[PDB]
């Protein structure tokens, strides 16, 4: 068969281009050759279950290379001082003063020290040797397996679900959040209270013995009758010492609030009661909907009761539109999990739940960035589909005058004014930051135009954070409040009160326009994306849109020229800007926390209220270390992250090369080539199978971003490991 | 009542640095007269001025001062200009007059919008400032 | 089928490649008044034959180029052209004009295609035709 | 190859046919305005897809639409 | 300008008004002559002088 | 003549006069009160 | 019917003018589809890349007209 | 000879109210914002203004009459500015610890800073356009001297602009009067550069040469007499050179060996000040003279006498080239743009040239010592020079669209090349590939070797090492040539080519430049980036009027976006897409070259010089064991010569602080026009008008998105403001640190 | 005997979840 097999449109392509855009559609199963709706849902989730299994499949790997080739029996006994092991290095290509350079960590051999901070994620669960972690890679081996051989089997005519299995949304909920959200949390509590919580007191609890030891002095007696105070009973003392029986108390579930003072994380009991509680509020939620029983919702019945005065329709066939489209649904999905991918970066830097992790600067520093960065991606991904959605599946009779259709209906009230907030927040961000650079630069900087975060500051007031002295709510020993009273209060006073950590970090001036900076980011982000999809079936450019898709290179110089005219050319667009966001949000979370650090938050409080400030102190100051990983004297172990730093830089601007010059140009120049090659004596028994041509339109706008976006992260992960694994 | 700031004049950051202000202009005594006049506001430890937005009548002359004579002069620009585009339509050849004013209209209409505001709430009031969307150029949804 | 003399040319690097012997190639006819100086559509300066003219080029598009050329750079206007196709396989096609006249004129004779009975602002919404390889312009 | 339409908003002023560079376009009778003719696309394997057509139309939106397909040695425009 | 120097020069004049009747493609033209004449008699007093050393 | 009465009159001619003036308003204010960072 | 002159709305919805107000130039005989000729104030999109204006007139239907 | 219309345009002011009547399309009036740029891009297109060769002539002739008079208001500004704003007297007595100044800021919003302390009781800006050094060997002593010709420049300027005007509406030359060729050329050869090179050789051994000798000798500026009582008193210049003493000048005796004394042949520099002698440049002037003189007597005018280019040029035919220079003549003579192509490409190599020997061979007193005015002027004529020779690959193209004719070119040069063109770009396309791995594949090797701990493999001096073995041969021939082949000539031409190491002050004024495997590398990257470049130009050119994908290129014009996405997709092929693309190529052409000077000088050149001798550089001779990695230019260059600029708020140099973010921030809004493209703008205004129409605020002259060609040429002209604002920036506060 | 016959065993148990990684990719191939 003639590559690709699912398009006979791109298997009769005699150019090049043919191998290309078979990779590029692989998977918009939708467009293939006879594809059915039931065939469509099927294959979903046949592939649904191999991609669960590469992620077992990974993450057995990491635990496999840990215990074989890494520190961590070492390592738990001083995390504070040693290094963790990442894996083993195999190069022939080492010279001696690399060999010696990557020689770290007391390892004998070259190796790399690891930032995803897996050790103490190990270490806090209740991992203590390399022989738990291998027969936890081998566990998540055949789990993996497990799925593999799932997938395969629903395939098979036997086993192949139906349609209407598929949206059965009712049922596919209730299990969700009662099983597979509750139950798991509940199981996580169960291993919490079973072997963390113990292990970390000294005493050792694994598949030896747990079944035949109570995690608690009473046994269950408490739980089925009504006295639950007794597995609050006594606490670890402030003095608890981490692996140890020194200060371990008995309690496995409490309410204490704030931080372990060694450890510098979450209680393990905090921890484990809230993942039990958690998990009712989980079950009970997945009682909601109708199944086979009468009792619960249909999401239909109660979705079209929602509709009001000002909102014509409401709601009604939202559930049908939702319940039909794909797209919509992954959608919602994207956006969602996007947001907490963000939230879970926004609260493991201000409260760690792995013990001396807080200590470990650099792996806090990639942790915090990397989410941020899926994040990202996920936010694009979601319009995108957003924008998706309208062009193949979105029906205007089915949808009439519901609140789907009334975004289109004034869409253009919405861009206008997205337009204008983004230039309302540029116009000034960038006013004050360029009044401050001229005002500082002519030796005067107290001529400054420096707001405080009142709000934000206000915000942490409330909290009990007594610093700005607002005196409001928690930070206020008068009000209701904070008499309520007791309970985790204590504990969580004294842990936002302690300028220690970087649990509410004081914020400024500097904090001021970063985040209204962050907050263009946003909106210019969204005013790209928001358009693209509202304006994807259709404008006055190009009223039949819909009637091309979403991805096509153009419409020609006509009516004026429409270049990068598609919904997928506004992914393409917004794709740089949120590049943009997080390097200012990254930049902006590295150069306070460098601060904090070094106990010298002065520099950041003040030297970011103008932007000489940010490319003197941060960039050009913290590169120093980077850019001397090797040098005309030797080579250190920043070597890599130094090579590394430029090859980013490299591919940043061969993306440029992509995105500037165009087609044309190239098509052109090949032509020469090809008569090159066909005048050229005795090289012209070789003929090409496929005719070579320059890469399309939108091939090129993909790959020069492509270019854009590896160029991105590699250059600046390059930069933030580096600068901060030196300078610590 | 923030804590964390403190009066200029009070503050040894500022005081320090506060004798050695550059002169700004041509008056010698220029960077001294700075010197005294921003001693009457909040400090922070780097001994710099920080204005507060909140809406302290207190600080109404770090915010909402300054707010009120732009909103006065921007209205201002944007009624009078708005004034003039929908005048020369009437000529039924108003292209032109966007490209090459016609000052002895345009004069007149600046020196007249000193008064905006009473003449942007009558309009409004009126129907002569916003359009029904029924009677405007739309795209296809 | 038909032939005529080749344009005195010197010769250039813009000519045809092996797509002409294995794929196919194209021809254009014409008929000329006098000795006069042309642009080769692939580059460079010819001069065409008094009388019947006989030009291969390795596509339609460039026999089309001179085509237009030939009917609109010169005093007394050449009309005359007729373009083909021709297979490795021997067998030549007519191809323009069409039917005898230029298709810039309306005739009586021709077959309507690609016309839709039907605004372009009245195609079906690609949702009503999903998982079926139509497009809305179909 | 690509693909050529044409909706009966086609005023018949030919402007669409003498732009085509490779002769794809024909005028043919039609009742249906003034000019009574109708612009038509016979020769769809012949085009390339430079939208030339499109540029030329007058009527408010085009009433020729060209929508690229399927490549081919001749729509990609390759001399070899 | 010394007797040798300046005959040396007249010799020249000649020479070049023997080569203009040479190659040509009139009493103005003759104007021509003079100039190349002197600036060929410069290269040689000069080169005459410089030569002897 | 008229038509340099046109000419001085023609936008850019005329945006150039208005930038030039507000211009000298805003430097010779900053010129007799200098640093105001804020209403007193 | 539409005499010349009547100012017109435009309801056609893939008009560059659909909202937009124009005026009735002409009226041609029938049976033409669109024997409405509008005029309109401003120019559409009409016209190749870097051209310095567009198309002001457009045939249309008398059922896709409203008299103003 | 002489023939001329008469008035044939009245002087009237009615046009000038009516914005875009030079064209048809544009008169009417403006229907949208796309009417307002055009107006711009197409105001000096004269050619589709006009199908009248005779009338566009006419355009252009008054045009030049017009740029002449800009350039006369610049130039008398200069001088006016250092006449009656700057210290150049205060300079002149002490030219070894003043630094020259020019321009005084105000003191508003704090700006009075930029005024630094440049010594002698003076605040301004520092300037380094060489403007002191220059009025020096002119022979300038006070500061009215200075004044009065800036009078004169503003006499001049209004002479240019009267003739401009006289030459359009009252006596227009007739287009027989332009096609005089051999007369032009004629009178350029000999009359402008021939008795202009005359005329300045009287003034330097009249005024400059007696004057320099005596501040040589620390005579003071004040009591050295003026210019004039050295003729009135012809004694005066006896008593220096002693030559001059006699009043009726035997120049005419051809006795020319007696002006030894004056008319040198040194061939260094002067130990006082650096520069070159002034008796050498006055003896080279007089030299040069007289070869232009005789060189503008070639071509036939009225007398028989001289030659026909017309025939010089087609009597000049090959085997291989056919019918040769053939027709060359007559494209030449009704072409404009054949001939701004040819002299595009010459003024802008020579520009070029002006910069690579004026920094080796400081023809200006105290000139050498300045780092900065030798790192300003080298930089600059080479971005000029780089300009210039991009636009004549524009006009090369816009010839063979519109001025080309196949009638007129049957198999002459001009069509032979034509009919290869594949094989030309097919062969330089090999040789740009060739250049690109040979050259940068060489650095990146070297990154690897080092990053892999293995120093000895890499391509260095102290490893495996690349001489350029030819270079320093020349070197070799031009410092043993004095004495050998040069014996008139005492020194050598430059010290850079070797020999004696010069110092003025305590400072290196020039000494040799050595060559090893770090200058092979980056010349080798040189010749790489200037092939590509060259290939871009080059494929505009001859693929101007059609290719194998476009066979009707030249109906669609010079400057066009595309073709639309079929055959594949036509983006950026028309001629005006080329020298968009050839400007990045030219910027990272010269960006290097300049960078590559900048180094090599601070490295291996430039320093202090104790009383010892011992020499004490800059960068402390880093170049030879960094600029062999990307590492090393990354750091050892850019990270470390930036310290100052990024270090210069509350400086007098934080104007250039600010400028370098300025360059960065414009280079970033760039990449905003060449990423995108209108149709996402066109369809986002559609809802920003919808506002105003909500508002019934509406303009009549409908917004329109920037045209596709407009998107490019926004884009690099931003990309390369910014980019070349940043190394301005910079640059200058680096030299400017340095001393 | 726990770290050092234990890298082997480990990749024999990986060929299962590779072979079922084949199989499951010539099904949805077809
Ligand atoms: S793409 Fe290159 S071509 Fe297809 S449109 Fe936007 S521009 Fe005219
Ligand atoms: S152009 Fe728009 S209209 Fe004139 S013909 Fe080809 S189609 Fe019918
Ligand atoms: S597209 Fe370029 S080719 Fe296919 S038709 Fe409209 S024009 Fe003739
Ligand atoms: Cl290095």
């Amino acid at each position: 068969t003639k590559f690709p097999k699912f398009s006979q449109d791109l298997a009769q392509d005699p150019t090049t281009r043919r191998i290309w855009y078979g990779i590029a559609t692989a998977h918009d199963f939708e467009t293939h050759d006879g594809m059915t709706e039931e065939n469509l849902y099927q294959k979903i989730f046949a592939s649904h279950f191999g991609h669960i299994a590469i992620i077992f499949l990974w993450t057995s790997g990491t635990l496999f290379h840990v215990a074989w080739q890494g520190n961590f029996e070492q390592w738990i006994k001083d995390p504070l001082n040693i290094r963790p092991i990442a894996h083993a290095i195999w190069d022939p290509h080492f010279g001696e003063g690399a060999v010696n350079a990557f020689t770290q960590a007391g390892a004998s051999n070259p190796v790399n020290i690891a930032y995803s901070g897996v050790y103490h994620w190990f270490y806090t669960i209740g991992m203590t040797t390399n022989q738990e972690l291998y027969s936890g890679a081998v566990f998540l081996l055949v789990l993996a397996s497990l799925f593999l051989f799932a997938g395969w089997l629903h395939l098979q005519p036997k086993f192949r679900p139906s349609l209407a299995w598929f949206k059965n949304a009712e049922s596919r909920l209730n299990h969700h959040l009662a099983g597979l959200f509750g139950v798991s949390s509940l199981a996580w509590a169960g291993h919490l209270v079973h072997v963390a919580i113990p292990e970390a007191r000294g005493q050792h609890v694994g598949w030896d013995n747990f079944l035949s030891t109570p995690p608690h002095p009473a046994g269950l007696m408490p739980f089925f009758t009504g006295n639950w105070g007794v597995y609050a009973a006594d606490p670890d003392t402030a003095g608890h010492i981490f692996g140890t029986s020194e200060g371990a108390g008995t309690a496995i579930l409490t309410f204490l609030g704030g931080f372990h003072p060694q450890t510098e994380s979450l209680w393990l009991t905090d921890i484990a009661h809230h993942h039990l509680a958690i998990a009712v509020i989980f079950i009970i939620a997945g009682h909601m909907y109708r199944t086979n029983w009468g009792i619960g919702h249909s999401i239909k019945e109660i979705l079209n009761a929602h509709k009001g005065p000002l909102t014509g329709a409401g709601h009604t066939n939202l559930y049908d539109t939702i319940n039909n489209s794909l797209h919509f649904q992954l959608g919602l999905a994207l956006a969602s999990l996007g947001v907490i991918t963000s939230l879970v970066a926004q609260h493991m830097y201000s409260l760690p739940s792995y013990a001396f992790i807080a200590q470990d600067h650099t792996t806090q520093a990639a942790l915090y960035t990397h989410h941020q960065y899926i994040a990202g991606f996920l936010m694009v991904g979601a319009f995108a589909h957003g924008a998706i959605f309208f062009v193949r599946d979105y029906d205007p009779v089915a949808n009439k005058d519901n609140v789907l259709a009334r975004m289109l209906e004034h869409k253009e009230a919405l861009i206008s004014h997205l337009s204008w907030v983004s230039l309302f927040l540029g116009f000034h961000t960038l006013g004050l930051y360029v009044h401050n650079d001229v005002v500082v630069a002519f030796g005067t900087p107290e001529k400054q135009i420096l707001i405080e975060p009142v709000f934000a500051q206000w915000i942490q007031a409330t909290s009990g954070k007594a610093l700005y002295g607002f005196d409001v709510l928690l930070s206020n020993p008068d009000s209701i409040a904070s008499t309520t009273g007791a309970a985790w209060l204590p504990g969580w006073l004294d842990a936002i009160n302690s300028g220690t950590n970087s649990l509410f970090l004081t914020i400024g001036p500097g904090d001021f326009l970063v985040h209204h900076a962050i907050a263009l980011g946003l909106h210019t982000t969204a005013l790209i994306l928001i358009k693209g999809a509202l304006d994807a079936r259709g404008s006055k450019l190009m009223p039949d849109k819909k009637d091309f898709g979403y991805s096509f290179p153009c419409d020609g110089p006509g009516r004026g020229g429409t270049c990068d005219i598609s919904a997928w050319d506004a992914f393409y667009l917004a794709m740089f800007w949120m590049l943009n966001t997080l390097g200012w949000l990254t930049f902006y979370w590295h150069w306070k926390h460098l601060g904090v650090w070094s106990g010298n938050v002065a520099q950041f409080n003040e030297n970011s209220t103008y932007l000489m400030g940010w490319f003197r102190d941060y960039l050009w100051a913290n590169s120093a270390q980077l850019i001397n990983g090797y040098n005309p004297y030797g080579v250190n172990n920043l070597s890599v992250w130094a090579w590394m730093f430029l090859f980013g830089h490299l591919v940043w601007a061969t993306g440029f090369m992509f995105l500037i010059s165009w087609r044309g140009y190239w098509q052109e120049l090949i032509e020469t080539i090809v008569w090159a090659h066909e005048r050229t004596p005795l090289a012209n028994l070789v003929r090409w199978k496929d005719k070579p041509v320059a890469l399309s339109i939108v091939q090129a706008r993909l790959v020069g971003l492509a270019h854009f976006t590896v160029g991105y992260v590699l250059t600046y992960a390059a930069f933030l490991i580096a600068s901060t694994a030196g300078k610590f | 009542d923030f804590a964390n700031l403190t009066p200029c004049s009070e503050n040894p950051a500022y005081l320090a640095k506060s004798k050695n202000f550059l002169n700004t202009t041509n008056d010698p005594n220029s960077g001294k007269i700075r010197a005294e006049r921003y001693a009457s506001a909040l400090c922070g430890p780097e001994g710099y001025p920080h204005l507060i937005v909140d809406g302290r009548f207190t600080h109404a002359g770090d915010f909402l001062i300054p707010s009120i004579l732009f909103l006065y002069i921007a209205g201002w620009i944007g009624w009078v200009g708005r004034s003039y585009l929908i005048e020369i339509r009437e000529s039924k050849n108003p292209e032109m007059q966007e490209v090459v004013i016609n000052v002895p209209l345009a004069i007149k209409k600046m020196l007249g919008g000193f008064l905006w505001p009473l003449a942007a709430v009558g309009e409004y009031t009126s129907g002569k400032l916003v359009m029904k969307d029924s009677e405007i150029p739309t795209s296809p949804r | 089928e038909l032939s005529g003399q080749p344009p005195k040319f010197g010769g250039s690097t813009g000519g045809l490649l092996s797509k002409a012997n294995r794929e196919e190639k194209y021809a254009i006819t014409w008929t000329s008044a006098s000795e006069q100086v042309f642009e080769m559509p692939t580059g460079g300066a010819a001069i065409m034959n008094e009388g019947e003219n006989l030009l291969y080029l390795a596509r339609k598009e460039q026999c089309l180029a001179l085509g237009t050329q030939l009917r609109t750079k010169f005093k007394p206007k050449i009309q005359d052209y007729k373009i083909y196709r021709v297979y490795p396989s021997g067998e030549v096609q007519y191809l323009h004009p069409a039917d005898g006249v230029f298709p810039e004129k309306v005739n009586e004779g021709r077959e309507a295609q690609g016309t839709k009975t039907r605004r372009i602002g009245q195609n079906p919404e690609p949702v009503t035709i999903k998982f079926s390889g139509k497009a809305p312009y179909e | 190859s690509h693909s050529v339409k044409i909706y009966d908003t086609c005023i018949g002023c030919t402007q669409c046919v003498r732009a085509c560079p490779l002769d794809v376009l024909e005028m043919v009778p039609w009742d249906g305005c003034k000019a009574a003719q109708i612009a038509s696309s016979p020769r769809t394997e012949d085009c390339v897809g430079c939208k030339r057509c499109e540029t030329a139309c007058p009527t408010d939106f085009l009433s020729i639409r060209v929508y690229l397909g399927a490549e081919t040695t001749r729509s990609m425009g390759l001399a070899y | 300008a010394g007797w040798s120097l300046s005959v040396g020069i007249i010799m020249c004049l000649c020479n070049v008004f023997a080569f203009v009747i040479g190659y040509f493609a009139g009493l103005p033209e003759l104007l021509a002559t003079m100039s190349f004449g002197h600036i060929l008699g410069a290269g040689m007093v000069l080169g005459l002088a410089s030569s002897g050393i | 003549m008229d038509g340099l009465k046109s000419f001085l009159s023609t936008a850019p001619v005329m945006i150039m006069a208005l930038l030039t003036f507000t211009a000298g308003i805003l430097i010779e204010f900053n010129r007799f009160y200098p640093d105001l960072l804020f209403h007193p | 019917a539409l005499n010349r002159g009547d100012k017109v709305r435009i309801k056609r919805t893939e008009s560059y003018w659909y909202g937009d107000v124009g005026t009735v130039a002409s009226v041609e005989k029938s049976g033409i589809l669109y024997p409405v000729i509008v005029r309109f104030d401003r120019v559409n999109y009409n016209g190749f890349s870097g051209s310095a204006s567009g198309v002001n007139t457009n045939n249309f239907a008398e059922n896709e007209l409203e008299l103003v | 000879k002489v023939s001329v219309d008469n008035n044939p345009v009245p002087t009237s002011f009615e046009k000038w109210g009516k914005p875009g009547h030079f064209d048809r399309t544009l008169a009417r009036g403006p229907k949208t914002t796309t009417w307002i740029w055009n107006l711009h891009a197409n105001a000096h297109d004269f050619d589709s203004q006009t199908s009248d060769l005779e009338d566009v002539s006419r355009k252009i002739f008054s045009a030049h009459f017009g740029h002449l008079a800009v350039v006369f208001v610049w130039l008398s500004g200069m001088y006016f500015h250092g006449a009656k704003f700057s210290n150049y007297e205060g300079w002149l007595a002490d030219p070894t610890h003043i630094k020259p100044s020019a321009q005084v800021v105000w003191p508003i919003v704090g700006q009075g800073i930029l005024n630094g302390d440049v010594g002698g009781g003076f605040h301004g800006i520092q300037i380094t356009s060489g403007l002191f050094y220059l009025w020096r060997a002119s022979g300038f002593t006070d500061s009215y001297q200075l004044y009065c010709t800036a009078i004169g420049g503003l006499v001049m300027a209004a002479l240019m602009l009267f003739a401009g005007w006289f030459h359009y509406h009252v006596k227009a030359p007739k287009l027989e009067w332009f096609q005089n060729v051999e007369s032009m050329m004629n009178h350029h050869l000999a009359g402008l550069l021939g008795l202009g090179s005359l005329g300045w050789a009287g003034h330097q051994i009249h005024v400059s040469m007696p004057i320099n000798k005596l501040l040589d000798a620390g005579v003071a500026p004040k009591d050295i007499p003026l210019p004039h009582e050295f003729i009135l008193e012809p004694s005066k210049m006896a008593e220096l050179y002693p030559s001059f003493a006699q009043g009726l000048t035997p120049f005419f005796t051809l006795n020319w060996g007696v002006y030894s004394d004056f008319l040198t042949f040194k061939g260094g520099l002067n130990p006082v000040t650096g520069g070159l002698w002034l008796s050498d440049t006055a003896h080279h002037h007089l030299a040069i003279a007289v070869l232009f003189i005789i060189a503008g007597h070639m071509y036939r005018t009225n007398w028989g006498i001289g030659h026909s280019m017309k025939e010089i040029l087609e009597a000049h035919k090959g085997p291989f080239t056919g019918e040769g220079h053939k027709g060359l003549y007559e494209i030449l003579t009704t072409s404009w743009h054949a001939q701004l192509a040819i002299n595009l490409a010459l003024l802008g190599s020579l520009t070029i040239i002006v910069a690579q020997h004026m920094y080796a061979m400081p023809p200006y007193p105290y000139q050498a010592i300045d780092y900065a005015t030798q790192l300003s002027l080298f930089t600059h004529h080479m971005w000029i020079g780089g300009f210039l020779i991009v636009g004549a690959g524009a006009h090369g193209a816009i010839f063979m669209v519109r001025d080309y004719d196949p009638a007129k070119n049957v198999n002459n040069l001009l069509d032979r090349m034509l009919r290869h063109r594949d094989a030309i770009i097919s062969h330089l396309n090999w040789v740009c590939i060739f250049l690109g791995f040979h050259s940068f594949g060489l650095y990146i090797h070297n990154d690897t070797m080092r990053a892999l701990g293995r120093p000895q493999d890499m391509f260095s001096d102290t490893a495996i090492q690349l001489q350029p073995i030819f270079a320093q041969w020349v070197q070799h021939l031009h410092t043993l040539a004095p004495g050998a082949t040069a014996p008139n000539a005492l020194a050598t031409a430059s010290y850079a080519f070797g020999g004696e190491t010069i110092a003025v002050a305590g400072k290196v004024a020039m000494m040799p430049i050595t060559l090893g495997t770090a200058d092979f590398m980056v010349h080798h990257i040189h010749a790489f980036t200037i092939h590509v470049t060259a290939l871009i130009l080059l494929k505009g050119v001859l693929y101007a009027r059609s290719s194998r994908l476009v066979p009707d290129k030249a109906n669609l014009g010079f400057r066009f976006p595309c073709d639309g996405p079929g055959r594949g997709g036509t983006c950026q092929v028309s001629g005006w897409d080329h020298v968009f693309l050839g400007l990045f190529w030219m910027y990272n052409s010269l960006s290097i070259v300049i960078f590559h000077f900048s180094w090599k000088m601070q490295s291996d050149v430039w320093g202090t010089v104790s009383p010892d001798g011992s020499v004490t550089h800059v960068t402390l001779g880093n170049f030879a064991q960094s600029a062999i990695t990307i590492n090393g230019w990354l750091r050892d260059f850019l990270w470390a010569q930036a310290a100052n600029v990024i270090n210069s708020y509350g400086s007098a140099l934080s104007a250039y602080g600010i400028m370098f973010l300025a360059g960065h921030f414009v280079f970033a809004f760039s990449l905003m026009f060449l990423f995108s493209g209108r149709g996402y703008w066109q369809e986002l205004i559609e809802s920003i008008v919808w506002a105003h129409n909500k508002l019934n605020v509406a303009p009549a002259i409908q917004p329109r998105a920037l045209s596709i060609i407009q998107g490019r040429a926004v884009g690099v002209a931003h990309y390369l403001l910014g980019g070349i604002v940043t190394t301005w920036a910079f640059f200058l506060a680096r030299s400017l640190s340095i001393g | 005997a726990l770290s050092d016959t234990q890298i082997l065993a480990a990749l024999v148990v990986a060929l299962l979840p590779a072979f079922l990684a084949f199989r499951l990719s010539t099904e949805l191939y077809k």
